[PDB]
This record gives C-alpha cells, structure tokens and sequence, in this order.
C-alpha cells in the first residue's frame, strides 16, 4: 500500500515533470488528490498544508535521489541530460516559489522535512561527485535553503544548522534581498526597479555584433551579462523576467515590429547558460509555438501592402528578412533537440490551415531538398510558373556567378519562401559540377559564395548545412582525389570561415552552423581539413550542447581506449538489446534492475523496438514467469487480488505514456465508449488496444473465434479504461 | 499485428512447409496435396519435425522464417529455416547419403551457431522415441536475428510469357513468351550455391560451399563500418528488403532505422571471381558495401490528414519494365479513416544539365493487413481487413478482377488477359485475419491457403463466379483458365491449386446442363496447344516430338481430373490408355536403347573371363530381360481389350458407352507407336536370335520365353500390325478428300467421331 503510494507517486512526478506542466495551478491539486485517487475506497483525510509540502519535499528528493542513483548502470555515454537539468531547475525554481505562496512560513517544517531524509542519497551524491571529480563540492539541499533566505522565509540562522558542523557560512555574504542587481560600466551593482523597461532599453540599443565575439563579461550592456549569469538570479524575479518576454514578444507580433522581434530571437536560439531550457521548463510550449507559427504562417498578407520605393526600405527588406530568417532557426532548435513536434500543434489548435501551412512541410523535409525548382507547390498541375520558375535559376545564376553584383529588382520580385529553396539548389548544382568536374575555378566561386553570407540572403543557408552530410556521407565511401578534396574544402571553407562578415550577418552564421554540427564533426574526423573541424569545435564551445559525449568536442588529444558515441542511445555486443530487456523483464515482471524511473533511456527504447513489439514480448511472456516463479512479495500462492496489484503497475505505467495532459484524458474514454481524437495519438497503446478490440468483435458475430479468446482479450481493455475513468489525468 | 509474411513457403513441387507453434515436440510440419477419390482432394498426413541447435550430436527453439530455395530457376529442393535465435539449418530433401530418396524424407547438410559438415538423415517425431526436448522460448529478439533471408540463383536462364490478346483477326486469343535474362547478382557454377542474410542489428552474413569440396565457408560484415564498435551495434532495422537491381552484383538493401527516422538506402557488391587469371584458384568472393542516399518520410497528405508508415514494401523489379527503378512502396493508413495511402517512390541517378522521384499517389478504401509479393507474376497482393483480397498488377496498378470492365476494347490488341482472376474469379467470404494465423495467395491466384487457430488441419478457399447461367461467357473462361497453365509450365510449378478451381466451375455446369460441361473441356484444352506452339493437325514429323513431349503427363491429367465426375464416360479412359501406353513406351523403347549397348560390350569384354567383373556382368545382361516379362503380360492384355470391343460393337453400333474404341483407332502416333513397339519386338527378337546365351544354357530360359510368348498369344501381331497400318493411310485421305482439323482432336481426346462425319463411323 505504501510502496504502491511512493512507485504511483514517483512516475507521477516524473511524468508531470517531463510533461511540462508545473507552470498549471493544477499541480497541487493533483497531488492532494493523488492520494484519494490511488485507493478506490474513500478516504477522507483533512491533510494540512505543512503535510502537503512535507510530502511534496521528501518525494523531490527521493524521486531525484533514484534518478541520479540509476545513472550508473546506463552506458557510460548513452548521455540524455534534458530531464537531468529540468529535474535541477524544478527543484531550485518552482518549489521555493510553491513554498512561499503555498506554505505558512515555519522553520520547523522544513527542518523536519530535510531531516528525515535517509543517508543513502547523501552517501550516493558524494560518491558520484568525488568520481566525477576538497574542492567546493555543494549539493541541491543547499541551493534549496539559499533560495528560501532571499524570499524572507527563513532567518540566516538556519542555514547554519545543517551546515557541516565543521564549516559555517557568514551571514552578511549571502544575499537576503530580492532585488535585481546589475554591475555596470563602472562596477557599481545597479538596481534594475523596473524589468519590462531594462529589456526594451537594452533591447532597442543591443548590438547583434555583440552575441558571440563578446566572450569577456565585461560588457557594457546590462542584459548580455544577465545571459552569461543565468544561474544567480533571484527565485522570484525570473518568473517575472519570463514573463516579460511573452508580453513583450506578442505585442511585436501585433504591431509587425521587425527590430524587436529578430534581435529577440537571436538570445533565445544560442541558450547560454542554459537560457532556452529555464523558458520552456516556465511558459508552456504549445502557446510559444502558435504566437510563433501565426507570424510564419501569416505574413504572406503583409507583403501586398508595402511598395519598394523609399530610401527606407531596403533598410526596412533586411529588417523584414532577418526577422522571418531567424524565427524559423528558432522552430528548428526546438523540434531537433527539445522534442516538439510541428504537427502536433497543428491538430490541437483548429485556426492553423494544415494543407496551407508552408512551415509544416518544410520542417519534416528539411534536409532533403527538391532536384526541380518550383515557385509554387499546390498548382504543380499548371505549366506557366514553371515557364519562369527556369528563368528565375537563370537570372540568379548570372547575377551572381558572372555579374558579381545583386540587382534590386530580383529582391523586390522574389518572396523569402522561394530564396529557401533557390540557395540550396544553386550550391547542390555547383559544387556537383565541380565534384564531378564540370567546375574547374575555384577563386571565381571563392568570391562567388561571399554573396550567399548577406543579411537579405541569410535564410537561404538553414537548408545548405543539412545537405551537407548527405553530401560528404556519399562522398567519404566514394574516392575523390585529394585536389577535388582539397577544393571541396576550400569552397566549403568560404561558408565556414568567411573573411568578412556584415553586422547582422556574424551571430547568423555561427548560429546557422550550430544547429546540425554534431553529425557534420562526426563525417569530417573520418578523413585544410583542421580548420574546419577547429572552427566547428570553435562554435560547438560557445554554449552548452545536450545530450553529446564531452569527449567528442574534446578529442584533440585524450585517447582514453573507449570508441566514441554520437547518438543519445548507444548498444554494445557485451550489452545487447537482449540483456537490456532481459533486464526489462527483471523489472516488468520483479521491479529489478535499476533503469526504471528514467523515461529517457525508457521512451527511447520502446522506439526502438517499438510499441508493438515492446508490448508483445512482455505480456506473454509474463504467463512464464507467472507460471513457474509466482507473484514476488507473498510467501502464499492463494489468491488473485495479490497479482492483480502487480499488473495495476503494468498498466499503469502504459497510461502516462499515452495521456500528456489533462482534457485530454475526458476526452479518451469517449474514444473507448465507441475522429480529431487518434489524430495526436497515431503511436499510443490505446488505438492498438481499441482497434483490435472492434475487429475481433466482429469475427465474433462470424463466429471464426472461440468464446473464451475473445473473453481474455476484453479483460485487458476493460481494465486499461476502468483505471482511466476512475484516475484523474 | 503484422501476420506472418515468411511463416509458410510452398515448395515448387508442392510440398507445403509451415512453420509450426502448437506441438509440444515438433517445430516444422510438411505436407502436400493428394486426391481422395480422383473428384475430390485432400491434404496428406503431416510429418512433423523436431528442429534444435544440437542435432549434430537439449532445447529447441522456435522457428523464424521458412524460405524454399523457388526463387528463379533452382531446382527447389534444399530447404533452409532460420530460427529465432539467428542459427539458419539447412534442410535438403529427396537424398540421401547413400542412395536416392523421395521428396518426404529429409536430410541435413550443415548446421550453423562457426559452421561444420555433419551428415545426418533425420527421421520424423512420431516414429521416434521420447526424447527430452521441451519447447524453449527464445522471446529475445538478438543481434543475430536474421531479418530478411534470399537465395542466389545460378547462371542459368528462364523463359516465361508476359499476357496474352485476343487476336479479332483470327478469332482467336495469342500469347507471346519472352526470356528473361538474369538479374541482379547469380551465383557462378563452381559454386554449389549461395545465400545471403540480414541480422537485425546490420551485421551480414554469406554462406556458400564449394562444388568440389565438403566444407562450408561463411564471410560476415556489418552495414554501418564506422571506426567505433558503438554505432556498429546500434542498427536495429526495422524493415530490411533487400532488391537486386540491374546493376552487376548488386543488392539494393532498403533499410529503415528507426534511430534516425529515415529511409536509408544501401549498394552490396560482390565480386565471384577474384583472380580471373588463376581459374584453377577457387578464391571466396568478396563483399563490398557503399552508402547512396537517405531520405525522410512525409508527414501529412494534401488535404491535411496525417500519415503512419505501416510496411515498406520494395517490389523486386527486373529490366522488363519501362522504368526498371524498385517501387518503394511506403504505405500510410489515414487515422480514423477507412482510407489508405500508397506513396509509390522511385530510385534514379541525379543527371546533370541520386535521388528519389514521386510519381503519384494510391488511395484504398480498406485498410491492409498483409502484402506478399508473387513469383514470377509481378502482382501485389493486398490483404484487406473484411478478407477480400485485391491484386494490383505492377505494369499499370490496374485492378485484375475489373480489367475487363474498364479495358479500352478498341485497338490492335483486344482481350488483354494474365491470368484467370481477370475474368472475374473472386475469392468468397475468408475468415477475418484476427483469427487466421497466416495467408498466403495460392501461386496462381486460384485460391487461398487459410491457417486456422482451432483447426489441426489448413483450409482452403477457391474462386467462385456469380453470373454461371450466362452461357455467352464460357468462350472467354475456357481461354483465361487455358493461360494460366502456360505460366505454370514455364515456372515448373505444379499448379495443384489451379486443378481443383476448375474442376469446381465445370462441376456447376454439370448439374444444370450436362450436355454443356463437355463441351467446356473440349474448347479449354484446345487453346493449350495453340498458346504453345503445338498442332495436332500438324505434320507426322512434329507428332514424334509430341509423344516425348513432358506436358502430356500434364495436360493429360488435366481430363483425367476435370472428367472423373462423369461416371462410365471415355474422357477420362481415352487419356489413361494413352498415358499408360506413354508408361508401355518406357517399357520397351526404354530398355531397347539399352539391351542396344549391351551387344557391342560382348565382343570388347571378350578377352578377360576369369575376372570377377565379367560374372557380375554376364548375370546381369540376362536377368534385365526376365522383368519384362510381366510387362508383356499386360502388353498383350491390354490388345485383346480392343479386339474384344470390336466383336461387340458389330452386333450393337447405337450404344454410346462403348464409343471410347472409336478414339483409341483414331489416334495418329499411337498407331505409329504401336508400329514402333513391334518393330523393336522384331528387332530384339531378332538380335536374341542373331546373338543368343551360349556360355550358360540355364539362363536362356528368359530369352527362350520372350519368343515363346509372342508366338503363343491369342492374335497374332503380324495380323494386328497391318491392322492399323491401313488405318492410317485410309485415315490421311480422308482429309485432302475434305480439311479439317477438329477431327484430328475428336481422334485423340473426345474420342468421337462428329455428326458430319457418321459415313466415317461406318467404316471401322
């Protein structure tokens, strides 16, 4: 019962927190009824506030306890970290805050709740420090305690308390105010009274120069500091400061203010110090994407209302160009490494046209690109665009290769949609024509791809760097001479490595070649060639990069007779996908081993062997070990409610799988009881259940199935949905 | 759940071997059809077998796939099944390690964990004693796991037919054989065989052996050759089809991994012969691999409902058709919606002024279960959800049950019919796959072959036809089911199935009209000999080559089943005599040539008789001659029968049923046969009376008899002989005297003589 209360618990928590969901007033809620939902009988409880927060403090540090106690037994370099940081931002974010507007403000609470713990963890945390590893070695419960002195919870003496009873900490040194501060031009800690006002500020007179070049902290602008000391700011205040940027970004939209909105998005993308991760970790992902996909998808009316003929607006093309350019690099860093998906949003928001929608089809087409030039996609069924659609390669071709200089007249006449292919298709047929031979000057194209790097031109290279790999991946397995080689490195070179770069085309460029650099490192170390591995590694050092062996960037050097993995999921010969399911099965069937708990080496596995598959080779397999060992934890073998337990933990683990959110769950069990539904769930264990259940009823009216099978098949279902129906999702 | 595409394999001479997952001793079961009382069939009894890693000298595992070694041209008799845990056992059948066997008793060849020779006859579970062997589950799905299994054909050639037209011109329907070259990668002579499997973590494997040699050699590599162990063992395919390709030695091994969510491509290359200037040097050939392209999959259809990639099924194209490039097949089911997508893409070069090009898109009202591609018929099979079944032809993905219906009739070329489903043979009501273990489309589309949960025994379902009181359509029916013969022999396939769905159709006829159901066969049969070539109103010189001919022990069978229905009919009795005297012609012409050869051995062998070579050869020449002798007995037995009915036939000429000694008169080359096997009676005779057994007077006793025999029957030959020597020359005549070529058919298969030729009947 209690360990059935503490395993529901810890998924529960995981799930939620994987989910995104701690910014929902909600939370609290749900876990107050978590308890209720659990046992089926009622119990009516009165749970105080302070036994409420007790309990929410000791499953925190239990489930993060287990969570960096089964790393471990993973691969060495099967490395996610997503949810590593998400678990270190809830825990020293959104539970100081849930304390001061949820708690009552006692000392005693706390020290009763961090006093409980067992040793195990600490034993645990210091273990794999000194591994990794007196020097400074602090743990999460002080950075808990830190946060609760800023907001007036606690008096500074206790932090004393807990301290090491040989080491203290002074008062005076720690901060007990809430106040923004900020050093300046002449090192005077400043105070930012107003947020919203320092962002515009700062915003309105930020130089884009200044995003990467600006490696000294010694900055003059205020908010380029606060990116770099990101992990300092007060508990209280960055919920503000998140907020500030929603308000702020949605007006841009409304307002159609092109300055704003492309310097905004150039902070967001590059996520120094872990910036990016902290936004989505306050506001929830799904309405950042709609405000977002509405300008990509909406500004095809606002180009019938401007005329190209002021002195302003070739200043005003750049500042339009640039902020539709970088709002896409922005989708794109978000579905490749912080798992959203485009589509999804699609379906649940009914106002986006998905069969007009540009941005859809572009993003799961990415780094493939068309062999034809086409204007436009819907009307491939009429010959007079494509009457033109040859003489725009032309006209682009000669202007820029021959004539060396970009008339205004193709700008004007041509929209960003058509720039995002035209480049990709003139860099594939030139340097194919010069791998093959075709192309013998090589200074002439030097020259040539310099014009591809200007701010009007600067979305045309998000699609160039993707083909790359397909490219070089061809071209490592066929034989090139070294003089093709060494001149598909000098053009290449010109695009990595330019000799001059305009300033709103400098944090572009290096922002562009962060994206997909990972499996480019990987290809070229395969094989001049060191500047652009050295300029690579130059910009995969500028900010942290998720889920990739350190040793990787680093490998100049270190031979430590380990081979190097570039994937988040790495198998091995001595540790196959058997023994790992094996594994599996000791934890499906006993709860053994030490993977469980970790959704990111789970959910990844069931990918790889699929729903289908995952499901298939443990249910039936269950009846073997059912059969022969019995039900763990009873010394009796009387009885089923004892084995009905442990196939509630099966089944459970299933649902949270499936259901994200929380209407989401009223609708499911309509979906059961019987279109807009399955849509968002096409890879769910429950359409694989419901859709075999209708078909084997109707080979029951046909009579080609005995009465028994039918009946052990509706067992599983009925149980999925009675535990749907009586839980709260 | 995806069913079980490679479950079962029928074996081109109609062995039926499934995999097997109820017997508690017995892994694999084999089969085949048998007739139960010349109407109706049956499935044989079925011998089970026990499969386990340790036959060589105990747990055995489950089976994977069985793969009948079918493909191309091969003779189709070494049967290799991979287990689940990745060991491929070898199974060849009708050998044995001493002698020759028949085709239901098996043999081992290899056995592979290493691999090593280890000859050994296995013997079938029931007739064995108990043996401590319980069903172990191998529920691991290993990096071992052989994904897909494909054999390699040798250097030799086939030769099949396209379609066949209905020429207007003539009235008559034409078809026209084309031979198709080799394709993609072949195995040289010198090599017994070759085979190729993909594991399911990447890694390959290349078994091969030697034809002069015992021993077996294996070459294994992996898809991924990066310089890190890491990312070697990552590739979990999900689907890996391999498709040769036109390309010399190459094998274009379409992939999908899901850890990078792409359709990735491969080319395997293979070199036979390493050192060409040392023939006499038998190097193993070696492999070679390089990576072309990668590519995603759409997300969403035009009108905004998105997909899921359900199968990938590339289609095994060879360089017949336009566009030789492999149909990738992606299919997508639109979610909540009865519909499903087929994107068909196309591999080609990237040519300057690779890469995949879309040429269009498939919509079905049902959702697909199952896709198993045909042998030699280039015709996918989509198993629906309600049982119906729909083959999209690969030329044009034209429906083949509605052809007919939406054919443009005008033109040079009219009719155009591949098969009996185009004329509107539809499978009836089949059981819902939920509970159906596994299907598989009969090879010629006849019917379909049902495993059942609850049944011990597999099913069977065949064509049915709704519209059988129409009579106008019985012209096209015959031809359409004529065709379907001529794949099958080209294909040396049995085509049992093909069999039973006719007999069904004619049964129907008969129980309405009876007078309908003979003409039926008469105009079916005819259309045979006009697809092959063959004329029975042809000159004498071609009707010789018609006796040796195989498809008469077909074609023949064909009547023998298609007419046993009808009781105390002459259909089924004139193609028995004759493909008896085919077995009378074995008889003595078989062994003529032979006792020939013995006569010159006499005089060479002459000049050793104290070897113990000669004894054993001399024993020999004389006790070959004493087992015909029981022969002759039903030679002789069998003329009286025809002599006897002539007697009879005098008194009474009205009665009908004794109407089968008119065909057997009738006909041309059994007459000549007959002469054939006299003059070869009067040559032996006469060479046992030139050259007779002088060194041991005992053993003249066969040759003695042999005179004896022919002297002391009831008629004398001589009389007989100019018996049906006149009737040929009264018989060729007749025709100049008036053409035509049914009476040459009515003479050999209806065994009757038409209305406007009763004058004729007089005669005899």
């Amino acid at each position: 019962d209690m360990k059935l209360l503490r395993y529901y618990k810890n998924i529960w928590l995981n799930n939620k927190i994987i989910n995104w969901e701690i910014s929902n007033p909600d939370f609290l809620s749900k876990y107050s009824a978590i308890t209720s939902s659990i046992f089926q009988e009622s119990f009516n409880s009165v749970q105080n506030l302070d036994q409420l927060l007790t309990d929410l403090i000791e499953t925190s540090f239990t489930c993060f306890a287990q969570f960096v106690s089964n790393k471990q037994y993973h691969q060495a370099n099967s490395n996610l970290t997503l949810l590593e940081r998400k678990w270190v931002i809830f825990i020293t974010k959104h539970l100081p805050l849930l304390i001061l507007e949820n708690s009552s403000r006692s000392p005693r609470v706390v020290t009763n709740a961090l006093d409980n713990i067992d040793e195990k963890v600490v034993k645990a945390i210091r273990i794999y420090f000194t591994e990794k590893d007196p020097s400074t070695s602090l743990d999460i419960r002080h950075d808990f305690i830190k946060g609760l002195i800023m907001l007036n919870l606690q008096p500074a003496s206790v932090i004393n308390n807990y301290l090491r009873e040989d080491q203290m900490i002074d008062t005076s040194i720690l901060p007990t105010r809430d106040d923004l501060f900020v050093r300046n031009l002449q090192g005077i800690q400043e105070v930012v009274h107003n947020t919203n006002s320092f962002i515009i500020s700062s915003l309105d007179t930020l130089e884009l120069e200044s995003i990467t070049e600006s490696i000294t902290h010694d900055s003059s602008n205020g908010l380029f500091q606060v990116l770099h000391n990101f992990e300092s700011v007060a508990p209280t205040k960055q919920r503000e400061i998140v907020k500030a940027f929603l308000s702020i970004f949605e007006d841009a939209i409304k307002e159609l203010n092109y300055n704003r909105i492309a310097k905004i998005c150039a902070l967001l993308f590059f996520n120094f110090s872990h910036s990016l991760t902290t936004i989505l970790s306050f506001s929830s992902p799904a309405a950042l994407m709609k405000t977002l996909i509405k300008f990509v998808d909406l500004s095809r009316n606002g180009r019938n209302g401007s005329n190209g003929n002021d002195e302003s607006s070739e200043y005003e093309t750049i500042n339009i160009s640039l902020s539709f350019s970088w709002a896409i690099l922005l989708i794109i860093n978000l579905t490749q490494t912080y798992g959203i998906s485009v589509v999804d949003v699609a379906l649940k928001y009914p106002e986006l046209s998905i069969k007009n929608s540009f941005i859809i089809n572009f993003i799961s087409n990415l780094p493939n690109v068309s062999d034809k030039y086409y204007l436009e996609e819907s009307n491939v069924n009429d010959s007079d665009m494509l009457t033109k659609s040859h003489n725009t390669v032309q006209s682009w071709l000669c202007d820029l290769f021959v004539n060396g200089s970009i008339t205004d007249q193709l700008i004007q006449n041509i929209e960003t949609r058509q720039l995002a292919n035209l480049i990709p298709f003139i860099v594939k047929q030139v340097l194919l024509s010069v791998e093959i031979g075709v192309l013998t000057d090589i200074s002439s194209l030097i020259g040539g791809f310099e014009y591809f790097l200007q701010p009007l031109l600067l979305v045309g290279l998000i699609k160039t760097f993707y083909w790359l790999e397909q490219f070089l991946s061809c071209v490592k397995n066929d034989t090139i001479s070294e003089d093709i080689l060494q001149g598909i490195f000098n053009l290449l070179n010109t695009l990595f490595n330019p000799v001059t770069l305009n300033e709103d085309s400098k944090a572009f460029h290096t922002a562009v070649l962060r994206l997909n650099a990972i499996p480019l490192l990987k290809v070229l170390r395969k094989f001049n060639l060191e500047p652009l591995i050295a300029k690579l590694v130059a910009v995969l050092n500028v900010s942290p990069v998720y889920d990739v062996d350190p040793r990787i960037i680093n490998s100049e050097n270190d031979y430590s007779r380990k081979q190097l993995g570039y994937g988040k999921f790495l198998i091995l010969n001595e540790n196959p996908i058997n023994k790992i399911m094996t594994n599996q099965i000791n934890s499906f069937w006993s709860l053994h081993s030490s993977t469980y708990y970790n959704l990111d080496y789970l959910f990844e596995l069931i990918e790889l062997v699929t729903p289908k598959s995952f499901l298939f080779d443990v249910l039936k397999t269950l009846e073997y070990k059912l059969a022969t060992y019995g039900v763990p934890g009873s010394e009796n073998k009387r009885g089923s409610l004892d084995s009905e337990h442990v196939f509630d933990y099966f089944f459970y683990f299933l649902v949270l799988y499936d259901v994200k959110t929380a209407e989401e769950a009223s609708q499911l069990i309509e979906y059961m009881e019987n279109n807009k539904i399955s849509i968002l769930k096409r890879h769910s264990f429950a359409v694989l259940l419901h859709e075999r259940k209708l078909l084997n009823d109707l080979a029951l009216e046909n009579g080609e199935i005995t009465k028994t099978e039918n009946e052990k098949f509706i067992s599983y279902h009925d149980k999925y949905l009675c535990m749907l129906k009586t839980c709260v999702f | 759940m995806m069913l079980g595409e490679h479950l079962m394999s029928w074996s081109k001479t109609g062995i039926i071997a499934y995999s097997d997952s109820q017997s508690s001793n017995a892994n694999i079961c084999l089969t085949f059809l048998e007739s139960i009382n010349g109407i109706n069939w049956r499935f044989h009894t079925p011998q089970k077998y026990v499969l386990h890693p340790q036959l060589h000298e105990q747990f055995f595992y489950n089976i994977s796939s069985i793969h009948w070694n079918n493909w191309f041209s091969l003779p189709g008799d070494m049967l290799a099944v991979c287990d689940e845990l990745g060991n491929m056992t070898m199974l060849i059948t009708g050998q044995r390690p001493d002698r020759a066997t028949t085709y239901e008793k098996l043999t081992m060849v290899f056995q592979d964990n290493k691999i090593y020779n280890h000859v050994m006859p296995l013997k079938p579970v029931d007739k064995l004693k108990p043996m401590n062997i319980e069903r172990k589950q191998t529920r691991k799905e290993y990096n071992t796991s052989i994904l897909e299994f494909r054999w390699l054909t040798s250097s030799k050639s086939v030769i099949v037919s396209q379609f066949c037209a209905f020429d207007s011109s003539s009235n008559t329907y034409r078809s026209r054989a084309q031979q198709v070259p080799p394709y993609g990668v072949y195995h040289p002579p010198f090599i017994k065989y070759a085979c190729l499997a993909i594991r399911k973590n990447g890694q390959i494997d290349f078994w091969y052996q030697f034809s002069n040699s015992k021993d077996h050699k294996k070459i294994t590599l992996q898809l991924l050759d990066t310089s890190n162990q890491r990312f070697k063992d990552l590739q979990w395919l999900e689907f890996a089809r391999i498709t040769p390709m036109n390309d010399d030695q190459c094998m274009l091994i379409t992939t999908y991994s899901k850890l990078s969510k792409n359709i990735s491509f491969y080319k395997l290359h293979v070199n036979w012969n390493l050192n060409a200037t040392k023939p006499n040097v038998l190097n193993d050939p070696s492999l070679k691999i390089q990576f072309i392209l990668s590519t995603t999959l759409d997300p969403t259809d035009d009108e905004g409902h998105v997909l899921k990639l359900e199968n990938l099924h590339v289609v095994s194209k060879s360089s017949i058709e336009k566009d030789p490039s492999p149909e990738i097949l992606v299919l997508y089911n639109v979610c909540d919606t009865s519909k499903s997508l087929v994107k068909r893409y196309r591999l080609a070069p990237t040519q300057l002024s690779y890469n995949l090009r879309r040429h269009s898109d498939i919509v079905l009202d049902k959702k697909v279960t199952l896709i198993t591609s045909e042998m030699f018929d280039a015709f996918v099979s989509f198993y629906f959800e309600d049982g119906t079944i729909e083959s999209y032809n690969q030329n044009d993905w034209k429906l083949e049950t509605e052809r007919l219906i939406s054919q443009s009739q005008l033109g040079k070329f009219k009719n155009i019919i591949a098969s009996p489903l185009s004329a509107g043979f539809n499978y009836g009501k089949l059981p819902l796959p939920p509970s159906v273990e596994w299907m598989k489309v009969s090879p010629s589309m006849c019917g379909v072959i049902v495993k059942q949960y609850n049944k011990k025994w597999p099913q069977f379902y065949a064509a049915v036809q709704k519209n059988y009181a129409d009579p106008e359509k019985d012209s096209i029916n015959a031809t359409a089911l004529a065709f379907g013969y001529v794949k099958s022999l080209h294909k040396q396939i049995s085509a049992e199935d093909l069999t039973i769905a006719a007999k069904t159709h004619i049964l129907r006829i008969s129980f309405l009209d009876r007078k309908r159901a003979k003409e039926f066969i008469t105009t079916l049969l005819k259309s045979l000999y006009s697809f092959f070539n063959i004329s029975p109103d042809a000159p004498k010189e071609i009707m010789d080559k018609i006796i040796t001919s195989r498809p008469l022990q077909k074609i023949m069978l064909l009547q023998l089943e298609l007419g046993s229905c009808f009781s105390q009919e002459n259909i089924e009795e004139m193609a028995r005599v004759i493909l008896y005297l085919k077995n009378v012609l074995f008889a003595f012409n078989g062994v003529a040539r032979n006792f020939h050869f013995a006569i010159e051995q006499i005089s060479n062998n002459s000049n050793q008789q104290q070897n113990p070579k000669l004894f054993q050869t001399i024993f020999s020449k004389q006790d070959l001659i004493h087992s015909l002798i029981p022969v002759a007995k039903w030679f002789v037995k069998f003329i009286t029968y025809l002599t006897q009915e002539i007697l009879i036939l005098i008194n009474d000429p009205t009665n009908k049923e004794y109407t089968l000694v008119h065909g057997i008169f009738g006909a041309k080359m059994s007459r000549t046969l007959i002469l054939s096997i006299l003059n070869e009676i009067k040559k032996v005779t006469q060479i046992v009376a030139k050259f007779p057994e002088t060194s041991y007077p005992i053993l003249n006793e066969s040759s003695t008899f042999l005179k004896l025999v022919l002297s002391e029957s009831p008629v004398d030959f001589e009389k007989f002989e100019t018996f049906l020597v006149d009737v040929n020359n009264k018989f060729i005549a007749l025709c100049e005297q008036q053409p035509s070529q049914e009476r040459e058919f009515s003479l050999l298969v209806k065994a009757e003589i038409p209305p406007e030729y009763a004058k004729v009947g007089d005669f005899l």
